[PDB]
């Protein structure tokens, strides 16, 4: 748990979330299904352009 | 020949010791060379034909001859899921001392079926909680517990120490609104048993809520199912390739179904004959005989349905199947008006 | 806790028909015929009837009152 | 007061552990000649690499009982055999292997394999979707570095560790590895004097 | 006339391994005009064979006697007089393999032609001048008829 | 020695390789985390020394 | 100005488990919403993950940068990483239920006539399938019956529309080759596919499996890129199980069973193995016992033992899988390799 | 007793798998730890991140390990020709005889696009058309195929049939294939040997 | 907005049609599937669902020849309107004979 | 050890930090005669489906 091990190589980051995992076939290899709930929180910065 | 074994896979489902052939329809034009399978409404309203062969309250069971299994499954999934019925839906309590959970009460509350006809109500629309006269119902159910002023020094027994401890669906009070009293008369509005088991109660404790109902089908939620069960078979057409007589009869008719395969004397000898393959339930049993294998040949008939429907008690099982046609009529009509919209 | 009133498979009412099976309990019918003469014909209600544990009254021996 | 939906975790009494993939309607399960749909599928192919013969033993166990109305036993190095319960079985009409004739309730067509149904005594675990689904914000940070904290009831963030590091250097996303662990982590502008340092 | 190669064939053996499949079987065919072997795997479900049979075969490029070999599409509903109207047993294949006899190494003069109707393999093997016509990459109608 | 070193079950047996009927099978079961087990086969019986999984 | 707008469709994202082995725990897809309350993917990416959906936890990052969010959809794609780079076996490839139902599909014993087989091939046409042409296949047996095999509608997965420039080709052998047949065998274990058209063969583990090299999707993806074969997987993904619902497979009590022959078999193979270790218990304690070299006279003992329990367990389990009969849901899963083997079989 | 000794055999696989998750996992760190510093450069010379140069080229040939088809080899010829001769039948060109196809492979080898290209690759592509044309040749003298191209039976040219079109086909997919298949500069290598040893 | 048209391609092509229903299931779609398929000018017919939590489905419709693949959609529609309402009078009418039979 | 299911006869005046509880319990059909020693059919942890 030092500075280097703990808060230099592996830190804890934000924007990120942790689910449990469940079977669906009907999506692509390259998909991945997310919740409504979490996308909610999970927010992205888009710049406005033309 | 190869007719034969063309007419047994066009007509027949054989049942083999590790799997099932034949089972897929395939009396379709282009699929057979000697037969012309095209669409042809007269010939299916020729071979087509219904038999009931049992109908008391609450139970159907009929045999529809030339249908397919495809309209039979739509047959049979409308009336698990798109006939609406009436089931409780809202629930407000007023001081609710019991020990069954409030959210456990309204659970069951809501699995409480009602005999309202629902062709005689209308969806409710989207938001509109207090509910107008067309589109709900509501029930009143208070039931105060106490103790019995007049029992036994003992009473050990709770139905003598205790009066109302029992709230059964008997205690529903329906509260008219509007003009529902005029229009429905007083007992036809009520549960549909009359005697299920609410929930119990001990003096002190009291039961005060009230229940809105209102028309919805069987997919949104079970609750609104109006058939327990209801489904279709395949019926069975045992057939006996070589004639077994002897001890071998006897053994034949003991594994199968005992009302199926009757033993006679016609010589002074037991034969064993098909006397009536309904009562059958292909059990598979005669694959343990070594020998009584391939004297048997069990089979089903493709275009044979028996359709048994127990229904929960809100409305004949008759009038289940007639809505669930008239939905299935009516959502052909809604997409043929679309269609026509569209073009 | 309780008995529940539709059956988890099919869905026939058997909440109705605990305590009349709790009768067939004080009388000398068996489980097997009981449930055959309440008209339990598929085993699923069989299952409800039978495996379904009454420990409403252990909880109301617990309650306030 | 919860329901069960995608993400709860189920046992059956044998280690078979799992987790509910779909939730599909009445109509769409398949039915038996009786009317019944199942309530629980289970995968198949979890029983040649487990070899969990105890389940289907315990399967026909509680059919035969539930068709006779009894309660047999599992006793370990002995209780009812496969011969009684077969006879059983066999007795109301039944297949003397569970396996029965089902017919398919989408398609409506009979299935080539008959299905093995049978009453499984299956017992819910306390793992929830509801409790372990977690989403993390900006959110707070912790007084002495300032990063996300741990755990969920904490408001805590998720963990690249030292691994997630080795696999985002050996993919060679330089960028990602800076946006995640300088950027949106721990970012912070200080003044650094060119003469002293 | 599309026909690339027609013979009378008898059975000798049904299945040499043992009854692996219910439906398909590997019959075993020796021809009496040539010594032109035949391996091929036929549907004994909707066309039942025996051991004694003797049936007449017919491998064309098309299905049309009057040599239109207009085969981008085949339409089951329409009904025209064509050359599976002689025949009991018609399979739609294309030829996947042409290989040479590796017994004989030296003055070989025998061929085998591998089709695959559908994932049903057939092996016919016997003289070069037999199978002329067969290429590779070439989708062909097999027409089988049994005979008294 | 040949003799010797063939004190094993697997003879007359099919394998992926070269289907030679001398053969020599061991079995692990020695990993959690994989669910099926392990398989080791080895055919020499024509001098070709296999070692798969 | 900045919009913080919420996760939508097509957005860059991560997705990892926390026990990192190698490079492939973690994964840059495409996300979609759904209304669930967990993280759905395809199973086929199961195995870089190392998931088995009991219960385990994943974690699901975003990126907040433009270029972060580029080089994870282009080096830590999905396409892009169906190769472990330690040997270049393919990862990303069928896994239960999917080799299953493929070699269930690709019997010899399925006909399918025009409606079930229409059926299979629409059961697919989703998504950016729904601008394509179905190119249904001309049917094998045509004059007795019009029945279509289920290799065409295995190989309707590799080319679906007529533009499609797929042409598969592949000729490798099976798990049950018999090794004399040469495209020939009994079994019908040679695969050979020409011009995305399975010809022989049945789809197993050593072809569809993520075991090792000849992957029909690893020859996609080496001859045609990335995209046809995730089209392809998705498509097998979006077929096999639907066709596997339709016809149905169970296991139960009665497919485990022994038989009479060979319970019988057990027996003698039983007492002539507890006969022969009763000798040499009898010629090690009481007399002089042959010691095998390199090792002592109970090491010797130990060895003697081992070897007559196991051609007792050799000998059973081959007893055992011969009387079998086909059609068995166990041995059906273990000749495809799907799960389980022919050692579990021969336990349990 | 059966029961307990499989419980014994359980128990022991467990604390096994146990113990080896540990120790692969301090293993695994240690590797990566170590081997983090390489990176495959421009200029196809492997060095560390002090400018020291721990590989003159990677693997001795510059191949990668992803994108190796065959048993630690770049390319499958056999499966690679068959592929060829699938996608590509050209039905109204003659077949080639053993000289025939090795005058098309040298006119073919010796333009500008394979000077660059590795010798040892070059090296195994003659090796590889030296043993088809031998094996057409052994066909041809089994069944007295003549090279004119005037053989009655022209099934018999069915066994082994390739055209030069197949054959700049063949050639130019296995260039494309080599040269896409090499060590791509700036990719981290040690850290993918680290993770491939450690897993 | 329940039934929507959808062409293969850019190019309009009126030989292949997909057709998208909305709040349906399995069952009117194979019903209707069942009730075109024996149409002698339809070569593909094949119904699918997008996904199980939406309420959606996909029916295809590939004719032989120049057919607008529309038109055999209304037949069927037709055809199993009428099959409906047969199959309901015929109900109706055993009903009423075996309620006049049993009393 | 994790298995949800009900606790006791007091399970209700019971305040605990965390408890879950199963609305429906069932006994098994296939109970061991352990089970009837511990008296757990009486308090049953989960559903016979
Ligand atoms: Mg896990
Ligand atoms: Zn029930
Ligand atoms: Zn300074
Ligand atoms: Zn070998």
């Amino acid at each position: 748990q030092g500075r280097f091990r703990g808060n230099l190589s592996g830190k804890r980051v934000d924007f990120s979330g942790r689910t449990v995992i469940s079977p669906d076939p009907n999506l692509r290899i390259d998909e991945v299904a997310v919740p409504v709930h979490v996308a909610k929180i999970l927010t992205f910065p888009e710049k406005v352009n033309k | 020949a190869a007719s034969q074994a063309v007419e047994e896979m066009r007509s027949r489902v054989v049942l083999g010791e590790f799997g099932v052939r034949n089972v897929h329809t395939t009396d379709f034009p282009g699929n057979y060379s000697g037969y012309d399978d095209a669409w042809d409404q007269d010939r299916f309203e020729k071979n087509f034909r219904v038999d009931v062969v049992h109908m008391d309250e609450n139970s159907l069971e009929f045999d529809m001859v030339g249908i397919d299994a495809a309209i039979a499954n739509a047959f049979r999934r409308i009336l698990l899921a798109e006939v609406p019925t009436m089931a409780v839906e809202k629930v407000l309590v007023y001081n609710n001392t019991s020990i069954v959970q409030d959210e456990i009460l309204a659970h069951r509350l809501g699995l409480i079926p009602i005999h309202a006809d629902p062709r005689l109500f209308e969806y409710r629309n989207q938001g509109d909680e207090e509910g107008t006269e067309i589109d709900t119902l509501q029930f009143r159910l208070q039931v105060r517990c106490t103790r019995n002023p007049h029992a036994a020094k003992d009473s050990s027994d709770p139905n003598e120490l205790y009066v109302n401890h029992k709230v059964y669906t008997r205690h529903m009070t329906w509260i008219p609104l509007g003009n529902q009293a005029d229009l429905f008369p007083e007992g036809t509005i009520r549960p549909v048993h009359d005697d299920i088991l609410i929930a119990q109660l001990r003096p002190g404790q009291e039961i005060d809520l009230l229940m809105h109902c209102v028309k919805g089908i069987g997919k949104d939620h079970a609750k609104f199912s109006p058939v327990a069960t209801a489904s279709y078979r395949l019926l069975p057409d045992i057939t006996l390739l070589e004639p077994v007589e002897g001890e071998a009869a006897e053994e034949l008719s003991r594994c199968f179904s005992p009302g199926v395969i009757e033993v006679q004397e016609v010589q002074g000898k037991k034969v064993a004959r098909v006397a009536n393959p309904r009562l059958d339930t292909f059990s598979r049993e005669i694959f343990r005989n070594e020998k009584l294998k391939k004297v048997v040949r069990l089979a089903r008939v493709r275009d044979h349905y028996i359709f048994s429907v127990e229904s929960t008690g809100v409305l004949p099982p008759d009038v289940l199947v007639s809505e669930a046609i008239k939905v299935l009529m009516g959502k052909c009509r809604r997409f043929l008006d679309e269609l026509d919209a569209v073009q | 806790m309780i008995i529940p009133v539709r059956c988890f498979t099919c869905g026939k009412i058997v909440g109705n028909k605990w305590e009349a099976y709790l009768g067939l309990l004080q009388a000398e019918y068996t489980e097997g015929d009981a449930l055959d003469a309440l008209g339990l014909k598929r085993y699923c209600c069989r299952r409800m009837l039978l495996a379904h544990v009454d420990l409403i009254e252990k909880l109301l021996n617990y309650a306030p009152l | 007061t919860r329901r069960p939906e995608i993400g709860d975790k189920f046992s059956s009494r044998h280690g078979q552990k799992g987790v509910c993939g779909l939730i599909v309607p009445q109509e769409d399960m398949p039915f038996c000649d009786s009317g019944i749909c199942p309530d629980i599928i289970m995968n198949p192919h979890g029983f040649p690499s487990r070899m969990t013969v105890g389940k289907l033993i315990e399967l026909l166990a509680g059919k035969a009982g539930v068709l006779d109305g009894r309660f047999h036993y599992g006793t370990a190095f002995g209780g009812s055999k496969v011969k009684d319960v077969c006879e059983d079985l066999v007795r109301h009409g039944y297949n003397y292997l569970g396996k029965d004739y089902v017919t398919s309730g989408i398609t409506g067509e009979p299935l080539e394999a008959y299905i093995y149904f049978g009453p499984v005594y299956y017992q819910k675990l306390k793992h929830m979707v509801l409790d372990k689904m977690h989403a993390r914000a900006r959110g707070p940070r912790a007084v002495l570095t300032r990063q996300p904290t741990e755990g969920r009831s904490r408001d805590g963030g998720l963990r690249l560790g030292e691994m997630e590091r080795d696999c985002l250097i050996g993919y060679g996303a330089s960028m990602l590895l800076l946006e995640r662990l300088m950027i949106s982590s721990d970012a912070f502008e200080v003044d650094v004097c060119g003469q002293c340092g | 006339a599309g026909i690339l190669f027609e013979d009378i064939f008898d059975v000798k053996d049904i299945d040499p391994e043992g009854k692996k499949f219910d439906r398909v079987s590997r019959l075993h065919c020796e021809s009496e005009s040539f010594k032109m072997d035949l391996i091929l795997d036929v549907n004994i479900q909707i066309y039942p064979v025996d051991l004694g049979d003797k049936f007449r075969l017919v491998i064309a490029s098309t299905l049309y006697e009057d040599g239109t070999l207009d085969d981008g599409e085949y339409n089951p509903t329409d009904d025209r007089p064509s050359r599976a109207d002689q025949f009991e047993y018609v399979m739609y294949g294309k030829v996947y393999r042409i290989e040479g006899d590796e017994t004989s190494t030296e003055a070989a003069t025998r061929l085998s032609a591998y089709v695959s109707y559908g994932g049903l393999l057939m092996r016919l093997q016997g003289d070069a001048n037999n199978l002329h016509g067969f290429e590779v990459d070439s989708r062909v109608y097999l027409l089988m008829k049994k005979l008294a | 020695g040949a003799a010797a070193w063939e004190n094993v079950d697997s003879t007359a047996e099919s394998c992926p390789k070269c289907e030679h009927p001398r053969a020599y099978f061991m079995q692990l079961q020695t990993r959690s985390a994989d669910e099926p087990m392990t398989t080791f086969y080895k055919c020499c019986n024509a001098q070709c020394g296999h070692r798969w999984r | 100005d900045i919009v913080e707008r919420h996760l939508i469709d097509g957005d860059v994202v991560l997705f990892n488990r926390q026990p990192s082995l190698h490079k492939l725990s973690i994964m840059a897809h495409l996300a979609r919403v759904k209304p669930h309350r967990t993280f759905r993917f395809n199973e086929c990416v199961c195995t870089p993950y190392n998931a088995d959906f009991d219960g385990d936890e994943m974690n699901l990052h975003l990126p907040q940068t433009e270029e972060a969010k580029a080089e994870a959809l282009v080096l830590m794609g999905t396409k892009a990483n169906l190769v472990t780079p330690r040997n270049g076996e393919p990862l990303i490839a069928a896994i239960q239920d999917f080799l299953t139902g493929a070699y269930l599909l690709t019997l010899k014993d399925t006909f399918f006539d025009r409606a079930k087989a229409c059926q299979i091939i629409a059961s697919i046409l989703v998504g950016k399938d729904e601008k394509i042409k179905v190119r249904l296949p001309p049917p094998t047996i045509l004059k007795p019956v019009t029945l279509w095999t289920g290799k065409q509608i295995f190989s309707v997965i590799l080319r679906p529309s007529d533009d499609n420039p797929v042409r598969a080709n592949l000729r490798t052998k099976g798990k049950q080759y018999c090794g004399k047949g040469e495209d020939l065998c009994a079994n019908d274990s040679y695969v050979t596919i020409q011009n995305s058209e399975l010809m022989s063969g049945s789809m197993d583990k050593g072809t569809l499996g993520s075991g090792s090299k000849n992957n029909i999707f690893y020859i996609l993806l080496r001859d045609w890129g990335q995209n046809e074969a995730a089209d392809a997987m998705s498509r097998l993904a979006r077929l096999a199980p639907v066709y596997l619902s339709n016809r149905g497979f169970s296991i139960g009590i009665g497919d485990v069973t022994p038989g009479q022959g060979l319970l019988k078999a057990k027996y003698e193979l039983l007492n002539a193995g507890y006969k022969k270790c009763d000798e040499y218990i009898e010629a090690l304690n009481t007399g002089k016992l042959q010691q095998q070299p390199g090792c002592t006279a109970e090491e010797t003992l130990e060895a003697l033992i081992l070897k007559e329990l196991s051609v007792i367990r050799d000998h059973a389990g081959s007893a055992c899988l011969r009387e079998l009969d086909k059609s068995n849901s166990p041995l059906t899963m273990a000749l495809c390799g799907s799960k389980g083997s022919f050692i579990n079989i021969s336990q349990m | 007793t059966e029961f307990f000794f499989h419980t014994m055999a359980g128990r022991e696989g467990l604390v096994d798998t146990a113990v080896k998750t540990a120790e692969t996992g301090y293993m695994q760190r240690r590797l990566v730890k170590s081997l983090e510093d390489l990176c495959s450069q421009y200029d196809l010379t492997v060095r560390s991140s002090t400018g020291d140069i721990i590989q003159f080229i990677y693997g001795g040939d510059g191949l990668d390990p992803a994108a190796m088809e065959g048993k630690d080899e770049p390319l499958e010829f056999k499966r690679v020709l068959d592929n060829i001769k699938a996608v590509f039948p050209c039905p109204s060109e003659p077949a080639l005889s053993k000289n025939e196809l090795i005058l098309t492979t040298e006119s073919i080898m010796k333009k500008s696009e394979f000077l660059c290209c590795q010798d040892s690759f070059l090296q195994e592509i003659k090796k590889f058309i030296k043993g088809v044309s031998e094996k057409i040749k052994k066909t041809r003298d089994k069944y007295g195929i003549n090279d004119n191209g005037t053989t009655e039976p022209r099934v018999l040219y069915q066994l082994d049939r390739i055209t030069p079109t197949q054959v700049e086909k063949f050639l130019e997919t296995c260039r494309d294939k080599y040269m896409r298949a090499q060590m791509e500069p700036g990719s981290a290598v040690g850290a993918l040997c680290a993770q491939s040893i450690g897993e | 907005k329940t039934a929507l048209e959808m062409v293969q391609a850019a190019g309009t092509d009126r030989h292949c049609v997909t057709f998208v229903l909305h709040e349906e299931d399995h069952t009117l779609g194979n019903s209707l599937r069942y009730m075109i398929m024996k149409n002698p000018e339809v070569e593909f017919c094949g119904y699918t669902t997008t996904h199980p939590s939406e309420s959606k489905i996909n029916l295809r419709i590939q004719t032989r020849g120049t057919l607008p693949a529309v038109e055999p959609f209304q037949r069927g529609l037709n055809e199993l309107m009428n099959v409906c309402q047969h199959v309901l009078d015929k109900f109706e009418a055993s009903i009423k004979d075996y309620k006049d039979q049993k009393a | 050890k994790q298995a949800m299911g009900t606790i006791g006869y007091n399970q209700r005046n019971r305040i605990d930090t965390l408890m879950y509880l199963l609305a429906y319990p069932q006994k098994p059909m296939v109970k061991t005669k352990t089970i009837e020693l511990i008296e757990f059919e009486k308090l049953p942890a989960g559903q016979n489906a």
